[PDB]
């Protein structure tokens, strides 16, 4: 898709996405997840 | 074995070290197939075992020379894989080391020749490491391998590495032309195909490998337009499958270079096939197919007893799958 | 020169014994019962000696010659049984057999047991010589289709009552193990003297003890019945059979199917079958396999097989059976996204 | 020492044999009617009574009273068999007696008459291990044994045994004792020994035995040891937790339900167990593959495993194909990258977190 | 002068650290007299399988009688302590793997013990026995002589046949906790009158995963390196693991997208003379710890407590996706490190990969 | 009799060894304090001093003047160990002695007292080659051996050994020698050998040593043989196939700017001149790393490349960092697969064409 994603794919970087939030529980206060 | 002209300088150099008494006990010759490294090792052993050498060449009439001609010298314990096998076991290395463990019968020097250290087993190489580290007095080793990287790091560390570079391209071309009566284009194609190592190209010409290559090229020419790559299996399934895979890889590489723009190609003898292959396939498809072919060739070479036809047909099916539009093409990555 | 079957061999023995007998086949129970019936009829006739020998190069023949050329001190009209080797007679064994036929005597009752001979092995000097007075009882194991009728006849001969469900259960549990099937029938008869064996009766006193061969597994995959393929894979795994032979047998048929499918685009099927010289009984089976799956399949199957071989002889793991059953399910009319199997 | 439950509670009579009702009835009928086959083959699994039933048959066949299905248990022969020192009871193992010389010696000794027994019973164990020569010798001697000898074979994997042995032998393949029978037998044993226990502890022991009475006896002996002369629910639960080695299935369940704290606790337990981390990843991958195949076809779950049958079935029916596919892909990637992870433990934790709360960005086949 | 592992081997049930469940079970069995005839011990290396087996052998054969608290002074106890007890037959499975050797071993089982009350057998790595050897051993395991006890031991219990498992009481020893290892190291060092620092003990305990024998070996090596003292600097140098603070600062610079700090930190590390792969592994471990903290709150042990608060900040500010991105970038760089022209060059290029593909603040993209 | 530099300059004291300060200090302190273990495993890459350190420790233990941190090297036992004659120092090859009888006699003769010395040292080489049964049998000896035998274990990679072996052995990680240490050792050896040497030649040899000093000595001997008894920069460059010119930079520029014909011509002429392809890939990787560094920090560029400064700077201004990383990744992938390619030329050409495929 984008140049960033294509380059990361070519470098072998998986770029894991969150998909299923909520499982991340505890002392987590991420106000801005850049999404 | 044969003594090729291009062995003249390097030999004259190596023997010079032994002329001064500073020769390295362990010598590893990095030479491609057909470079005649076996002849060089034989000449070095003959010089070492000569009782009364003159200049560089051996006298040829002393006891050592007579035994070398008869091939029954008590010294000169050679190591080679069994005729019915393709690897050298640890038992052979053990017995050769035991024989070398004592003085020479003739009182001169003891020579050990490993025909191909690549075929040497890991256990065999590890056993040879000790005797290679501190050989007894007047003990000389002459290893040989196409790719020293394939050998163990320790074993390569012990040896002094000598690289037998091939001759100039024009010199090899004219030598083959004088040897074999064939079109210069075919000679150049064979030389480039054989990594520019004459003798190997000569061996390829001597056998039926050239006809096999022509049949494979015709099959690929028929397949590329129609897309029926499966028929290629008919021209690919053979005991020499790795060589045919190398030929196909070189053809794909030539097509890709022609796409990118180039003045020279390894398969110069078939401009039409290269042009058609480059035109009918995109560079990404060519790269993917070439990588797959090289990977399968490596698997066939390294793996022992693998079902040849199964791997070849799997490769053909995957190649056909790649040609289908919208299919993600794999990219190499460590 | 009479070819017969063990079911009707009792009448043949009753009407009169024959000079030469030979039991050829692979079914163990049928061979055993035919041998027992022949031996009992011989004993009733008045034969007390039951000498048995196994044919093998290590074994000698002087004792056999002496016993065939000599009577018994306290008996007469001996009987001799020869256990042929599994592979089959060789040149030395052929010479021994023709020598035996040369000095064969009427008072000696010859019985031969072993695997069924092939067409090349069928023709021989001793076989032709014995053909004048040879009765050969075919002893092959009945196919899966022939199994239900055979077990029904066996139960009826035992005065039992079997329904369709019980017959199916017995066939499933003892497929290719008819000896265990008969033993189970005897056990059920003893357990329930009434003779009525309903589905609970049989199912509560049976065990899965079937025996198969890799060809049976390949046939099951071709047919496409997942349950049978999984069952045969389980049986082979429990038998300790190595997966290499299964992989090779599967590979042969897979390559044949791929070639047929790819070359059937513009070529009649009949010409391809004739050229390949495949079994006539397998023509319809190959057609069914070809039309059951399209070129979208037979591609991930080959890649899966290659991956299985690599993980077998490179990683040397123990998950080969999981890959085999995954491929089995793939060859059937199943989705098999192949993401799990890494096809 | 107070003996051990497995040794003490060997069934010394047919009446006190748990389960195996069909085999018991067949043997009783054979002994009563006087019809005895040349050879008997007791098969099944471990700790179900193959050896016990074979010894019961031996003592009932050589009892001073005669060939009876209800041995007295008090005569010289019965007592000697129970003590395991009867001369004619020739117990041999195919393990260390597969040699040609030993098989020949056994065959030669077979011909001799019994010393003081009506029958010279040979209780061979693990017959599936006999070599081809030994197997052929056994078949030949079983073809027509002398009337005074008997063979009581006790194997555990009849599939290895070719049907030729069955051609002259009668098989009585045992079956798993099931949870209820094992629980009842454990309750009876504990009550007879004046041992306090709770019903839930007995249920847990029976379920953990996995269809093997010997396993149940060993487990309850362990419970007594840890329970200090009294079986209790907490003691048996703790013992099971220490001995449990199904961490892969529990981890798969936790990943399915996205229970992060459960995954962390299970990983900590596995670390305490100290199992190989790559082995754990391979086991989880195999479990996921089995779940996928079960979803594809119910028959894919072989009967070889039964302790986790319900868990596997519920997991297969609950999760959709896509989720199990994602779990399998993530676990495969984690296993591949484990060697280069900072630590094996850290690699396992990272791949578990990725599987349970992440998803990889798939590649795009850009148009040509 | 004697090795710590050999000198500090347990001589009584109290001396054993951890493994409370098996110790309690064995003590109760010995006290109540309900002794089984076959005990299998399982676990990882160095957990104390052999120590517990020898303690049980001492308890069984003690002169005062069968007890869970052997005196340790009678002749049998001393002989077992020195490893010169005739009845305690210490056998190695690999030494006798063929069926013939194990049959020869079992031939002498019937004979009465020389002086001890039981003829205890202690087989090491029993899983190495062949299947035939196991089957031959089954009969004696089921009904051994009243004066014979078997004490099997193996690191891998899954290889044993199910029959063997069912014939014996299983005890799976658990890997010792890091705190338990640290406490044992502190106790032995205090008994030996050796100076030590808490950080050094924490580092040694972390190095020894769950095997106390590895902890003792590393402690002895640190004693050698430090010339009779266990100092934090000496242990850190020997382990080749730089302080967590430097790696934490490195990752903080990496996330902040300021490459000058990254360059300065790597230059300082090079001056310190630390292998680069260790630095990369430490960075990956820090990233993994941050990810775990994001997953669950109690994911950091007390050993890292000194830097816990700071770590927690990185959990709150840094999203999870970019944490995974950095982890993957560092992991792939470590994958490429062996083939790089230089270790320093490889790590520098990995860090430049991380900075160039930084999500929040990508490195400038000049055309 | 003439001996190679590796055999001639084998360390004979704890001071002659270069690098590995920590392990040497630990061994010396243990010998001085008397706290000596019975199992010393040495783990590290080839040519770092496994055998040398093991023999030095054996000499220190077996010295006739008591257990000394630095053996004198002149005693009868010391000289015999130096010459490989000491009977109590049994040097065993793991690969050769894998059979059952070998290990069985190895663990059966431990009870016999040492013939000459006070310790019967067992120096087992490449211990990772022993069979699993061998390790299982030797666990007991490695745990509680008699107080007259010491096991010295050497292995290239320690992880392959069973975890129990690692548990029962003191592990010493011999750090790979850095370029500076190798250069200093080579300079000292050549000065003591009365052989002229240039700093550039020593730097190149140390760089090509790849962290192993035995390989450095072997390369020095090869240069001596080829360099008519002279370690000259030109001779070493010819032997090692080092470009040390602008060809690598020009080829990198062509690769970044596509223009496949230029890359093919450069590769063809490089093959004609007969250079080392691994050296070319290493040079390209270094150039790409330098470009990335200057993109991050312009001050991180030296003056050696001054003649090619501006052009290099142009790349730092023209190539985005992501493209630099892509090219570096492709070159590393080519480096990994270069040995396994059908030909070195084919591998290099495939790598360069794959890199060419990448573009903004
Ligand atoms: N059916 C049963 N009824 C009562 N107790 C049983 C039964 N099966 C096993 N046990 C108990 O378990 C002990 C050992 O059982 P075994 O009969 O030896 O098991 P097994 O079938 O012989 O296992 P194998 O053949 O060695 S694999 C007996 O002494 C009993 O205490
Ligand atoms: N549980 C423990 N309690 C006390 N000291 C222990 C314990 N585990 C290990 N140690 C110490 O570490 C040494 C080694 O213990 P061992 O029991 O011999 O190791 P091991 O577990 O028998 O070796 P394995 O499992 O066969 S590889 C002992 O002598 C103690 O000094
Ligand atoms: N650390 C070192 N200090 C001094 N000389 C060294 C060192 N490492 C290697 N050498 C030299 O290289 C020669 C052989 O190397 P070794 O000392 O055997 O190292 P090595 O690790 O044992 O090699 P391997 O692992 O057996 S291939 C020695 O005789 C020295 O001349
Ligand atoms: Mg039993
Ligand atoms: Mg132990
Ligand atoms: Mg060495
Ligand atoms: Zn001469
Ligand atoms: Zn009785
Ligand atoms: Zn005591
Ligand atoms: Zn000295």
């Amino acid at each position: 898709t984008s140049r960033r994603d294509w380059q990361l794919q070519q470098l072998g970087i998986t770029q894991w996405s969150l998909r299923r939030p909520g499982a991340l529980q505890g002392e987590i206060a991420i106000a801005i997840p850049a999404h | 074995m044969r003594w090729y002209p291009w062995l003249r300088p390097d030999f004259e150099k190596l023997v010079a070290s032994y002329q001064a008494g500073r020769g390295h006990h362990a010598l590893l010759i990095q030479a491609l197939p057909g470079m005649g490294d076996d002849a060089l090792i034989y000449a070095l052993s003959r010089y070492l075992l000569c009782q009364q050498p003159q200049g560089h060449k051996s006298c040829g009439h002393c006891r050592g020379c007579q035994l070398m001609q008869a091939g029954t010298h008590p010294d000169y314990y050679t190591l080679a894989p069994e005729k019915g096998k393709n690897t050298l076991g640890v038992d052979a290395v053990r017995e050769v080391t035991e024989k070398l463990n004592e003085h020479a019968r003739l009182g001169g020097a003891k020579v050990v020749w490993v025909t191909d250290a690549a075929l040497l087993t890991d256990a065999a190489a590890n056993a040879l490491l000790k005797t290679l580290e501190e050989p007894p007095a007047e003990t000389w080793f002459f290893l040989a391998t196409r790719e020293p990287e394939r050998l163990l790091a320790t074993l390569r560390s012990r040896c002094r590495l000598h690289y037998l570079a091939p001759p100039p391209e024009q010199y090899a071309v004219t030598w083959l032309s004088r040897e074999v009566t064939m079109s210069q284009d075919a000679l150049l194609a064979a030389l480039r195909l054989s990594a520019g190592s004459p003798g190997a190209a000569l061996a390829l010409f001597q056998g039926d490998n050239w006809q096999a290559r022509e049949t494979l090229c015709q099959a690929l020419a028929y397949s590329v337009p129609s897309g029926d790559w499966y028929s290629l299996l008919a021209a690919l399934n053979h005991e020499q499958a790795p060589a045919r895979l190398h030929w196909l890889a070189t053809l794909l590489m030539d097509a890709l270079k022609r796409h990118h723009g180039a003045a020279q190609v390894t398969n110069v003898d078939v401009p039409g096939l290269v042009a058609e292959l480059a035109n009918h396939l995109s560079p990404s498809r060519l790269q993917a197919i070439l990588g797959d072919v090289c990977h399968i060739r490596e698997q066939l070479m390294s793996v022992t007893g693998i079902n040849r036809e199964l791997l070849i047909t799997d490769l053909l099916l995957r190649i056909e799958h790649y040609l289908q539009p919208g299919v993600v093409l794999p990219v190499p990555h460590l | 020169m009479i070819r017969l079957y063990p079911e009707q061999l009792r009448a043949q023995l009753n009407e009169g014994l024959r000079a030469a007998y030979l039991l050829l086949g692979n079914d163990p129970l049928l061979l055993q019962e035919s041998q027992d019936a022949v031996r009992q009829v011989a004993a009733a006739q008045g034969f007390e000696e039951h000498h048995t020998f196994s044919i093998d190069p290590n074994t000698d023949w002087n004792a056999i010659f002496s016993l065939c050329q000599a009577m018994s001190l306290f008996a007469s009209r001996q009987t001799l049984l020869l256990l042929l080797p599994e592979n089959g007679p060789n040149a030395a064994i052929n010479e021994q057999l023709l020598t035996l036929t040369g000095l064969l005597h009427d008072d000696l009752l010859l019985i031969v047991r072993g695997n069924k001979l092939s067409k090349a092995q069928e023709n021989a000097a001793w076989f032709t010589a014995l053909a004048n007075r040879s009765v050969q009882v075919t002893c092959q194991t009945p196919e899966q289709a022939q199994l239900p009728r055979w077990v029904a006849a066996r139960a009826k001969q035992l005065n039992l009552e079997l329904d369709d469900a019980a017959n199916q259960v017995l066939c499933y549990c003892y497929e290719g193990n008819l000896l265990a099937l008969a033993q189970a029938l005897e056990r059920l008869s003893l357990l329930w003297p009434d003779g009525k064996l309903t589905l609970p009766r049989v199912e509560q006193a049976v065990n899965d003890a079937a025996h198969f061969t890799p060809f049976h597994w390949v046939d099951a995959l071709l047919m496409g019945k997942s349950k049978r393929a999984l069952h045969i894979l389980q049986q082979l795994r429990l038998e300790g059979s190595e997966p290499v032979i299964l992989l090779r047998t599967l590979q042969r048929e897979l390559l044949l199917l791929v070639n047929l499918k790819r070359q059937s685009a513009h070529t009649p099927l009949r010409a391809l079958f004739d050229k390949h010289r495949v079994w006539q009984n397998r023509r319809g089976m190959m057609g069914e396999a070809l039309n059951r799956l399209s070129q979208t399949q037979l591609r991930q199957a080959v890649q899966l097989l290659t991956r299985t071989e690599l993980t077998l002889k490179q990683d040397y793991g123990q998950s080969v059976w999981a890959e085999l059953e995954g491929l089995s399910l793939l060859l059937c009319h199943k989705p098999l996204a192949d993401v799990f199997i890494d096809g | 020492s107070y003996q051990v439950l497995a040794r003490k509670w060997r069934p010394q009579t047919f009446a006190d044999v748990v389960g195996q009702e069909h085999v018991l009835t067949a043997l009783a009928n054979g002994l009563s009617l006087g019809r005895i086959h040349h050879a008997y083959l007791f098969s099944g699994t471990r700790g179900v009574g193959k050896t016990s039933i074979a010894r019961l048959l031996a003592k009932g066949l050589n009892c001073e009273t005669g060939i009876t299905a209800t041995p007295c248990g008090v005569c010289d022969n019965c007592r000697e068999i129970e003590q395991g020192r009867f001369v004619d009871l020739i117990e041999i193992d195919a393990a260390s007696r597969t040699k040609v010389e030993d098989t020949r010696d056994l065959l030669d000794n077979v011909q001799y008459a019994p010393a003081r027994g009506r029958f010279k019973v040979y209780l061979i164990d693990e017959v599936h291990m006999l070599s081809r020569h030994s197997f052929n010798a056994l078949l030949k001697t079983l073809e027509e044994p002398p009337e005074h000898v008997k063979f009581l074979l006790a194997t555990t994997d009849p599939q290895k045994l070719p049907v030729t042995i069955l051609s002259r032998c009668l098989q009585f393949h045992l079956k798993a004792l099931d949870v209820e029978q094992i629980r009842h037998q454990l309750e009876h044993i504990l009550n007879e020994e004046h041992i306090a226990h709770e019903p839930r502890a007995l249920q847990l022991l029976a379920r953990a035995a996995e269809g093997s009475l010997r396993d149940a006896l060993s487990l309850t002996d362990q419970a007594i040891a840890s329970g200090d002369g009294q079986v209790s629910t907490q003691a048996v639960s703790a013992m099971l937790g220490t001995l449990d080695d199904d961490q892969a299935l529990s981890l798969v369940e936790a990943m399915v339900e996205a229970n992060g704290e459960r995954v962390m606790a299970l990983i900590n337990e596995a670390a305490a167990r100290g199992i190989e981390w790559e082995a754990l990843l391979v086991e989880m991958l195999g479990l996921l593959h089995r779940i996928a195949m079960v979803q594809l076809s119910p028959a894919a779950l072989g009967n070889d495993m039964a302790a986790i049958e319900l868990r596997m079935r519920e997991l297969a029916r609950t999760i959709p194909p896509t989720d199990i596919q994602l779990y399998y892909q993530t676990l495969l990637i984690g296993r591949k990258e484990l060697p280069y992870a900072p630590d094996r433990r850290m690699g396992v934790e990272m791949t578990l977190l990725r599987a349970l709360a992440f998803h990889p960005r798939m590649p795009l086949p850009e148009p040509e």
